[PDB]
This record gives structure tokens, sequence and C-alpha cells, in this order.
């Protein structure tokens, strides 16, 4: 039963079915308004529309009449009758965006703040000259955008992988499915590795005797770009693993055909819309008012008294000694106290904060005054339009991040918790007669260029530019920096040490520095990125930063680096800033970037300290990235199903055993709505492959912890034999996923050194990913044991895993199930060393079908922080030995712990790198990535303070101690 | 004289972490200190950390040719002398924007004559009733925070519901204001023949739509009713976590000083899980 509400004071109550459309309960609502008094002054069923609020709250209205009943999430079932309003499309585009992040669109306009106002209508040219550009020259260039080359930065190959090439020729298999009855003729060639993929196409057809456009088999991966063949992330890794390369030349019009034309419409708000002193001619201290906190919580009979801690920093750093109030009684927080700071106004940077808290003093115990904080809160000192605060100012207090102990927070985020229900605390700034602005680049750059050989010791200055961000720095390194500072600009490597020796608390420090940072040479975007963490919070400094991104990074590696480029926005102070212009103009141009852009921001939004300028900056995603919003949309419909059919598992039926919960689960799944969203969309773990029909006797209930859930499609590919032919994922809803997505990322980076230097380590980075609140997907690899169900089949002997590789191949091939298993046993143990993994076990270890030993389950990883030694068991030891009896002095692993050796050593020639991507994500919210003081143990398992002779030792005692350590 | 060896210098730590210094400089007077070794490991360059207004200074004691100091002439004897002459001297002599004297060293016999028990029978029973409530302020602690997580995550979607129903009951009230409008002229005055539909037409229409308006303000005034009672208890469980989190700081400085006394200088045992 709905009640309309109709257009003429009248009140319908008609009977309805959870699958009618808006049609069919619209134009059926006006033929039952017959018997009833006022029909006469109604109109007909066009010119009218319905309106309704939603689970959201929302004043929604109904533009779009094939939408069903149940698809509206409505609140209570009512109706109502107007004439329609607005722009006719605009409506529908608002309603599918807000779908995708979550969250009305019609939020972000009840926002006074003119903060939040003017990113939005002056992001709309990032988003607008993006458009300008996947569209310039089409079919061609809108082509490039939807399916990217997926290449490597690298034109020229390792020396391991050119030796595979006999003669520098590749044999590949070029299908032709061109008959008219779908019949294919597949073609063979020998052709070289640098050529380019208008050349293998060119050749293909005078083997049959143009126009055409190669594709990966099975996964419609595409070949646009002319580059070289070996060059592509599918033929470069085929010479690895001695594989045939399986392509299918197509025509370009069946390509074009499934690129809809898109638009790009600027929104509604696109059209909405004296006397200064400068910084530098205030004479004062800086002087805060605390007048009272509104109300706080804590007992009577416990706390004795309160107070309020304050600090100036600036990124991380106190700029002067932190200052306290008095301490008033619980009941009665009001304090009226003038603090006073021995700051200097003219002497404040740009990028000054203030952190304050509210404490409390248990005490009665000697001089032991135990002090413990009850809430923080951050506020910025400017503005964005660089303007000092002077006025008087409200402040909401967060909670204290549970599991920190210091008194203030200086690392969160500066804002107002938007929640009411908070203690409040009012501050009052101090008014100077006017607007007090920060001075403009002009006049900073005559304050330096007014207050103003070689030598013998140019081996210091290269001794500490090459030293670990996490290392010493002592007084007299700083002041001989700072000294020999116009002689760094031939050592460009150095200016993240020249940084922490300037003194920010003084304007001529930092009015010489901008003059020097103005002409900086560029650095590598390996060495820009530490620039971007919690301690370079300049605004010219994270400038410099950025223009070295865009013109040195890569999309190979963008797409490497990018868990980290999301978090080092929590990190920037205002809206409209520089990284996010760079990191939009990005996912607008490369649907791979675009794709894992949205579900890093859409996998966050539930934290309310970062929600507002995410969805901010989601809705400005979702507005111009085009025709891929259709699919997102698809895709978020799928994990909202298992998400709610999860719940019921883990609410409901959480009490009976498997035999109720896997019959529910096909009842459930087997119903003709849930199998509708379940089917046809991409994945969201790899945007390449594209889900397909469903499997019932495939899926299942597992028995693990949390009991995830297993899941099978279907390749809805015309060559799904080829490649794979089945997509499996785990579904898990209760464990945190951000952990792993770490882990699996650094042993995908260790494993690209390795193949650089010539090393044929292999690893295997599977692909995981969080979509939510603990929610997230775990792929799963085809045709693997773990060494548990290995061992347990074939009965606590020692040779049951070289027995059961040996019987499953045999032969000729015999001599590489063992080169396989050693170039893969020392990887993971080079690895799992220099990131203190310790835990272990057969449960966790995976050998997967010709010897490749695999590793999973890196979530337990922490909860106990001696130190964690190593393990080369004794059974991973005779399958390397060839079986032999004594293996400890076996000929076969004496090139085994050779190449263990080159491989720590190459990772300890990049050991920065791995620094500078643990300490940009500190800020990110996980609670074993705090501070500095966790990302310590990594100098402790790569000698750091040693030198390169005395770490090797170091290493070669480590294994010693663990090949017969038990 | 006052030259001694750095072996009994209570401010002398020695062989310590970068990461144990900080939290014995955390929230300390200025001109507090303590030498330690360098981690560069020479044997003997025993490194300076100062604490002048809220960050920790970090001062190098360089060793060439037996002498000691911080600048090139080293021209004194031991680190005792040279820490000596700066806890009466302003360190403005070497750093004219240093202007400190190393006043409060950080002792370590301190907190090594505040532990009781002399004997080790009293130590391992002065410390298993000490590691009893540690383990459970970590399960009182936590039993009293998932509550107050889940909590919060119910506030936010009742308060959420009330924006509902303050938004139907505003869709209602439209209606009644513009039904006044036409049920006065067009259909009843106009209609004077003395007839009776109108008690069925606007007499049995105007009730339901009477009846529809306030049965939803009296499911808001009742969802309120909740709400009410668990902001309150939201409180009640925010006030019990602050009488439990500075006395779950206290036990561990009271085990940590009684694994410490006697438990590992005392041996050097893989015997620790047991006698907790
Ligand atoms: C954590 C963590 C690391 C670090 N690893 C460890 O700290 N291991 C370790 C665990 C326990 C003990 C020890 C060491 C020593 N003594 C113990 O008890 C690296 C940087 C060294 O890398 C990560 C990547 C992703 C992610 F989510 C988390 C991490």
């Amino acid at each position: 039963l709905v009640e309309c509400l109709l257009p003429n004071g009248m009140i319908v109550t008609l009977e309805c079915l959870r699958e009618a459309t808006l049609i069919t309960i619209k134009h059926e609502l006006f033929k039952e308004a017959r018997k009833y008094p006022l029909h006469q002054l109604l109109q007909d069923e066009s010119s009218y529309i319905f309106v309704s609020v939603t689970q959201e709250a929302e004043r929604e209205e109904f533009f779009d009449e094939t939408r069903r009943l149940c698809d509206l999430r409505l609140f209570q079932p009512f109706l109502k009758v107007i004439e329609p309003v607005g722009n006719r499309e605009e409506k529908i585009l608002n309603r599918e965006i807000g779908f995708a992040i979550g969250m009305p669109v019609c939020e972000f306009d009840m926002v006074k703040d003119p903060e939040v106002q003017d990113f939005r209508r002056n992001i709309l040219n990032v988003c607008k000259e993006a458009v300008d550009l996947r569209d310039l020259n089409s079919p061609h260039s809108r082509a490039m955008y939807v399916y990217p080359p997926n290449v490597e930065s690298s034109p020229e190959l390792p020396k391991h992988i050119y030796n595979k090439l006999d003669k520098g020729q590749i044999i590949v298999v070029i299908w032709v499915i061109v008959s008219p009855n779908n019949d294919k003729q597949k073609y063979t060639l020998k052709i070289n590795h640098d050529c380019v993929p208008e050349q293998v196409i060119a050749e293909a057809i005078r083997k049959k005797t143009g126009k055409y456009i190669l594709k990966v088999c099975g996964c419609d991966e595409y070949f646009l770009e002319k580059y070289p063949l070996s060059q592509y992330k599918y033929i470069r890794s085929c010479i690895m693993l001695g594989r045939m390369p399986n392509l299918m030349l197509m025509a370009k019009e069946s390509l074009y055909s499934q690129l809809p034309m898109d638009c790009f419409t600027m929104p509604s708000y696109s059209r909405r819309i004296t006397s200064t002193k400068s910084l530098w001619v205030i004479n004062s201290a800086l002087r805060i008012k605390i007048l009272c906190a509104t109300y706080v919580n804590v007992n009577i009979r416990d706390i004795d008294k309160i107070y309020v801690r304050t600090g100036i920093y600036h990124g991380g750093e106190p700029l002067c000694d932190n200052v306290n109030t008095q301490r008033v009684p619980c009941s009665n927080p009001r304090w009226n106290e003038w603090l006073n700071y021995d700051i200097y106004i003219p002497d404040l940077p740009r990028a000054a904060r203030l952190c304050l808290s509210i404490c409390s003093v248990k005490g009665r115990k000697g001089a032991k005054e135990e002090h413990c904080p009850l809430a923080w809160g951050n506020i910025n000192l400017f503005d964005y339009t660089d303007t000092l605060v002077s006025g008087k100012m409200a402040l909401n207090l967060w909670p204290v991040p549970h599991g920190l102990e210091d008194l203030l927070n200086p690392i969160g985020v500066t804002g107002s918790n938007p929640n009411k229900e908070t203690p409040c605390l009012e501050l009052e700034f101090d008014w100077f007669s006017s607007v007090v602005k920060f001075p403009d680049m002009s006049v900073i750059e005559e304050h330096a260029n007014w207050s103003v050989l070689r030598e013998n010791d140019k081996e210091q200055l290269k001794a500490i530019s090459t030293r670990d961000p996490l290392s010493e720095i002592t007084e007299q390194e700083k002041d001989f920096l700072w000294s020999h500072r116009h002689y760094c600009v031939t050592i460009p490597e150095i200016l993240p040490k020249l940084l922490l020796s300037v003194k920010w608390n003084s304007r001529d420090e930092v009015a010489q520095m901008y003059c020097l940072v103005k002409d900086w040479p560029p650095i590598k975007p390996e060495q820009a990125m530490e620039l971007l963490d919690c301690n370079y919070p300049d605004p010219m400094v994270r400038g410099f930063a950025v223009r070295c991104l865009e013109k040195y990074l890569t999309d190979d590696k963008l797409s490497q680096y990018l868990i980290q480029l999301v978090q080092v926005l929590k990190y920037e102070q205002y809206l409209d800033n520089l990284l996010v212009r760079f990191l939009l103009k990005k996912a607008l141009t490369n649907q791979r970037i675009g794709h894992f852009f949205f579900w890093h921001l859409k996998s966050e939004m539930h934290n309310k300290t970062v929600s507002q300028r995410f969805g901010l900056l989601l809705e400005s995603y979702c507005r111009a990235c085009g025709m891929y919003l259709k699919h997102l949309n698809r895709q978020v419909e799928a994990m909202e199903k298992l998400i709610n059919l999860t719940d019921i598992l883990k609410q409901e039926k959480k009490d009976e055993t498997q035999k109720v919960q896997m019959k529910f689960l096909v009842e459930q799944m087997r119903r003709p709505d849930f199998m509708d969203a379940l089917q046809g969309f991409l994945s969201p773990l790899n945007p390449a492959h594209q889900l397909g029909n469903l499997r019932l006797e495939e899926c299942r209930i597992m028995s693990s912890a949390k009991r995830p859930l297993w899941l099978n499609w279907e390749n809805p590919d015309i060559m799904s034999e080829l490649l794979f032919q089945n997509n499996e994922i785990i579904f898990k809803n209760g464990d945190d996923l951000r952990q792993d997505m770490l882990t699996l990322q650094i042993i995908r980076i260790m494993e690209n050194i390795w193949q650089n230097q010539g090393l044929d380590l292999r690893m295997l980075p599977y692909g995981c990913l969080s979509i939510g609140d603990c929610v997230g997907l775990i792929e799963v690899v085809r045709n693997s044991h773990t060494i548990m169900q290995i061992q347990c089949k074939g009965g606590f002997n020692s040779h049951t895993l070289h027995q059961w590789l040996k019987d499953k191949n045999k032969g000729e091939i015999y001599d590489a199930a063992i080169d396989l298993f050693t170039r893969s046993c020392a990887g993971y143990c080079v690895a799992t060393f220099i990131l203190g993994i310790g835990d272990r076990h057969n449960s966790n270890i995976m050998v997967k079908d010709d010897g490749q030993l695999f590793h999973i389950d890196f979530g337990h990883f922490l909860d106990h922080k001696e130190r964690v030694p190593f393990v080369l068991t004794q059974d991973f030891l005779i399958v390397i030995s060839k079986g032999a009896q004594e293996c400890t002095k076996t000929r076969e692993f004496e090139r085994f712990q050779e190449m263990c050796y080159k491989a720590y050593l190459a990772i300890r020639q990049h050991a920065n790198l791995f620094i500078n991507l643990f300490s940009m994500m500190l800020g990110s919210g996980m609670p074993e990535l705090q501070s500095f003081d966790d990302i310590a143990y990594i100098r402790k398992t790569l000698a750091l303070d040693k030198t390169e002779q005395e770490a090797l030792e170091y290493f070669m005692k480590q294994m010693n101690d663990a090949r017969h350590g038990g | 004289n006052n030259n001694m060896s750095l072996q009994d210098a209570e401010w002398y730590w020695g062989d310590i972490s970068r990461e144990e210094v900080n939290e014995k400089l955390r929230d300390t007077a200025d001109g507090t200190f303590l030498v330690r070794d360098a981690s560069t490991k020479m044997h003997g360059d025993y490194t300076l950390t100062l604490r002048k207004g809220g960050n920790n200074k970090l001062i190098k004691i360089f060793h060439r040719d037996g002498k000691y100091g911080f600048s090139d002439p080293l021209t004194f004897s031991s680190v005792v002398e040279l820490i000596n002459h700066y806890r009466n001297e302003s360190l403005a002599q070497y750093n004219p924007k240093l202007d400190v004297k190393l006043l409060y060293p950080v002792s370590k016999y301190q907190q090594d004559q505040v532990v009781k028990e002399d004997n080790i029978e009293a130590v391992g029973k002065k410390l298993h009733e000490y590691n009893t409530q540690f383990q459970e302020k970590s399960r009182e602690y936590d039993r009293l925070y998932e509550e107050y997580t889940r909590t919060s995550q119910e506030i936010q979607m009742k308060r959420t519901a009330i924006e509902a129903f303050n938004e139907t009951i505003k869709i209602f009230e439209e209606q009644c204001q513009t039904q006044e409008r036409y049920s006065k002229e067009y259909i009843e005055k106009f209609k004077r023949e003395g007839n009776e539909k109108e008690i069925q037409r606007i007499m049995h229409n105007y009730d339901k739509l009477k009846s529809r308006i306030s049965e939803i303000i009296d499911s808001r005034r009742r969802l309120e009713e909740d709400l009410k009672k668990q902001a309150a208890e939201y409180r009640e469980i925010d006030k019990r976590m602050n009488s439990i989190k500075p006395d779950l700081i206290q036990l561990r400085k009271t085990r940590d000083q009684y694994l410490m006394w006697l438990t590992q200088k005392g041996v050097r045992q893989k015997k620790l899980n047991e006698w907790l």
C-alpha cells in the first residue's frame, strides 16, 4: 500500500507490487482518481512527477520514471504529484553521482563555508581541460583514454631476458577470427622484440595474402601506441616465463563502435559568482585568549583539575615553548585567561598552526602529576586567501586517538568536529585594526636580496646527502649545511637535508630559502616524494615537489605509487592545492588510474575527519569521468548486495551450523534480483577482466576465521580458453585489509628492482583491495596448495615436499621445477627478513604448480611489536639440494646463498625509497603506522649504521644462525 | 678532583636507542640532558642531547688525540669534566643562539631506589601482583571501548531518522494548506443544494489526511525517546574511560620498573613468561 498525494488536496491508497516502475504506478494513479471528489481539476499523466524522502533524508524528485519501486530507497511509502522544476537531465545526473559517492549532492549546497564553495567552481577547469584533451583528436584520442597502453617505463631489457630471445626474435600467435561463420585462422610469426604494433600486423597480412588493432586474447587489452612490442607488460612477461603470446587481429571500427560519445556540462553552481597591512609591519608578541569549555566529560570524584595546553607548530616541530592555563576545578571550566607566546608576529611562517588540547591532572601521588588528555583540535593561523585569523572563534574537539599518550596531537587534521554533541571551546584572537595579509613573493625576494671560493671538505656534504631520512642529525651539521647553502645547488639530492637545518621561526632564514628553491635543479621523482610527508608543510616546498612529478613521473610508476599519493592529501591544509590539480588531471586521462583513484577515495568516506574533502573530490571526478560512471554504479551495487548478505550471516544466522547457512546462501543467491546485479560488470581488482555469469555450484561459504565468501564467475570473452577461463574472488566482511595492501606493494617493488639488476627472483604479489570499512576483495590463485595440505595427505617425514613436487612433474622438466622453487624460495626470504615478518607456518605458505613457493595471509604480521630471526626450514633445504641426504654441504645451494647475497644488497642500495613510503603513510590512520618510532626497525635489519662490507657480514651471520637454527 | 670516570656519571646512559631518549626528554623543563654512546659506534663519541624549549637538541662530542670538546680546539680531559663545566656555565660560549645551562640532569639512580622488596623473593611476587592488573586494564578498557565506538554508530543513525520525519511531516502539512484553498469555493460553496456528498467527499478525505499528519508526529516524538536515553548513556561510558585511562598509564610505569630492577639486571633470562 502506497499513499499518494494528489495536486488537488486528495489522498489515494493504492495497492502496489515491489517491481512496478514509475509509469505503471503513475499512469494507473490518475485512473483511480475518478471515484474521488475533485477529479476534474486534475490534469493528464504528463507534466507531473513524484517526490519523496529517502533513507538519506533527502527531498528527491523523480524525473526518471523507468526506475522501479524498490530501487528508490524510500523511508515510508508515500508520494506527491507536482509539475517538474529545474533542468531535466541535470537532476538525473545528480542522482547518479550521489549513488556512486555514497552521499547526496545536495549536501554540498547547505555548506556555508566560503572555502568549500570556491573549490567547487574553480576546480571545474581541471575537470574541463582534461575533457578537452581526452577528446581532441577522435575517435583515436577517445580510444587511448578508455584502453590505455600498459607499458613499462624502461624500453631496454635486462640481460636475463635478452638471452631467451634467439638473435632478438619472438614467436607470437596472431589469431584471426574473421570467418563470417566465426572460424579461426591462427598464424605464427618470427619477428624482433623491438617491433612496433603496426609492423606485427603489417606482415601478418602478407602471410595470409590494413586498418587493424591487436588485442590480448581473453582479457581485451589493446596495443594502440607506437612502442616496441617487448615493452608491453604482456609481451615483456611472456619472454620471462617462456610462454606463448596469443594475440588476435581485429578491425578498428569494431572498437570505435563501443565508444559512446559522452559530453561534459557545467553544473548549476558554475555561474553563481581594501586597506591591507602586510604581516611584516605588526610589532607584538602572539597572545591568544581562552574563554571556556562548553562541557567536558570527566568524573567528579576522580579528576581534580583541568587545563588547556597549547602550542605553535610548523609541521610537527614547535616554534616556541608550550603554554598552559591555570587549573580550574572540574565543575566550572572557565579560564578567561590571555596566554602569551614568545614568537614575534612578523616571524610567523606561512604554514604555522595552533595545536591545543584539554588535559586532566589526577596527581595525589607524590610529585607524580600524571597528565592525560581529554580532547584535541588544531587550527591554521592563516587563511586560504593569505589572511591572519583575527576575531572570535569556536572549535569542537575531536577524541584522542586511542593508543596515543602524547598530550597534543600535532599530526591530526585542522578543522572542527562536525558532530555537535562534542566538548566545545571558545577562543578569541587579537584585532589589529584591519586585515593582516601575508607578503607576496615580490616583497619577499627583496628582504633576502637585502640581507645578503671552493673548499676541501666537499666530502662531508656527499657523506650527508647520501644518508637515511631517519638518520641522526647534529647541531654542528645543521650549521655546516646552512652556511654552505650556496654550494648545495651542485648536489641536488641534499635539499631534504638543507630544509631540516633552516629554522622556521625567523623570517630571514625563510626569506633566503625561497630565493634558493626558486632556482633549484629538479630531482628524481623517487626523491621528490619525500617532500610531501608530514615534515615539509611549507607551500613553496610542496610546489617544488610537484613540478618534478609532472615531468619525471610516468604512468607506470604513478600506478605503483598511488596508494601513497592519496594519503598525502590528508597532510594538506587547504582544499584547492597543487597536488589535487595533478592527481585529477591524471584520473581524467587514464581510466586505469581513475579506477583506483575512485576506489581509494571511496574506500575511506566513512571516516569523519576526511569525509568532506574526499566527497568534494569524488563529486568532481564523477562529473567529468564520462561514460565510465555507468560501470562504477554497477560495481557499487554489486558490493552493496554482498555487504548486506554477509551481515545476515554475521548477525541472524550466526548461531546454527553450516548446513542451514549454505542452503540459505543458495536460497538467497538464486533470487532473481540478487542474480541480476552480480553479473555482467567489470572487476574491482582489475578493470581489464570482466566478470560474467555466476556459478551457484562453485560459490560456497568458507570455514576460515570470519567465514568469508567464495565466488566464481565466467569469462564472457570469445577466446577465454587461451587465457584463463574463470575469475575467482574472496569476499571478506570484518577484517581490515590495509595492512596487507601495503605488504603486497613492497613485495611488488622489491621484485621490480631484482628484475632490473639481472637477478631473476620471482615473487607473486596477487591483487588485494579494500572497498570500505573492514571489507575487501581477496584474489584467489589457481592450482596451488598450502604446504600443510601437501604434507598431511602423504601419511612426519621431511621428503614429502620433494616426493610431491617430483610426482607432479618428471622427465625433461624436472630441472625447471627445482630451478623455480629456488629462484622464489630466496626472494621470499630476503623479503620476510628485511620487513621483520615472523608470522609464518604451514597454513600460510603455498607452493603453486611447478614449485613456485608462494606466501599468503599478511594480516597478523604485527600484534607483538626481541627480534624475528629467519626461517629456512629443513624440508625446503631438501628440495633445494635435490633430495640429497646431507644438504648442509651440498654444492647446489652454494649458488643459492650467492643469490641471497646479491638480493640483500640491491634492497639495501634502495633503502631510502623504502623509507619514503612508510613515512608517507603515517597520518593514514592505520593503528600501527603512526610515528617514526615504528619505521625504526628498517634500520636494524638493513644495517644502516654499519658500512656495506659490515652490513653483508651481518646478514651472513643471520642466515647461518637459522640455516641450522633449530 | 671533579674529573671522574663516566662509568659512574649518574647522567650517563651509554648504549640506548634514540627512541628511548625521546620519552625521557618528553615534556620536561629546559636544561634537561643526558649523554649516551654514538650510534655509529666508534667507541668513544658520546653524543649529547639537550632539551631547549620543546625540541630535543643533539650535540656531538669529538674525541681526537685524547682531547674532548665541541669545536676543533679539544681542550678538556674527560666528559665528566666537560659536563661539569657546563652544569654551571652557559652554552652561549659555543653557540650564541643556545643560551642554556645544563641544569637538570636525567639521573638513573633516582628510579632504581624507588623500587621496593630488596630481596628477589618478593620481586617475583610484587611482580605477579602488577601484571594481573595491567592485563586486566587491557580487558577492562576494551570491554568499555567497543561499547563506546558501537553506541557512536547508533546515535548517527537515529539522528538521521529525525531528519527523515522532519521532512515527511513537512510534506503532509504543505497539503493541508493547499487542500483548504480548493475546498472552500470550488466544490462546496458552488454545490449548495443540500447534498450529502461533501460529508463523503471532503469530510471523508480531509479526515484521513489529518489522521496521517499527526500519525507521523507520534513516531518522531517517539524516536527521540531512545535518542535522549542513548545520548545520555553515551556520556556515561565516555566518563568511565577517563577514570580508567590514566590508571592504565601508571601500571605501565610499575611493571617495567619491576622488569628491569632485578628481572633482567640480575639475570639475562629467557624465563620471562613464567615469573610474570
Ligand atoms: C609493521 C610494518 C612494516 C615493518 N615491519 C615490522 O615492523 N616487522 C616487525 C614485526 C614485529 C617485530 C619486529 C618487526 C621486531 N620485533 C618484533 O616483535 C617494516 C617497515 C620493518 O612494514 C609494513 C608494511 C605494511 C604494513 F601494513 C605494516 C608494516
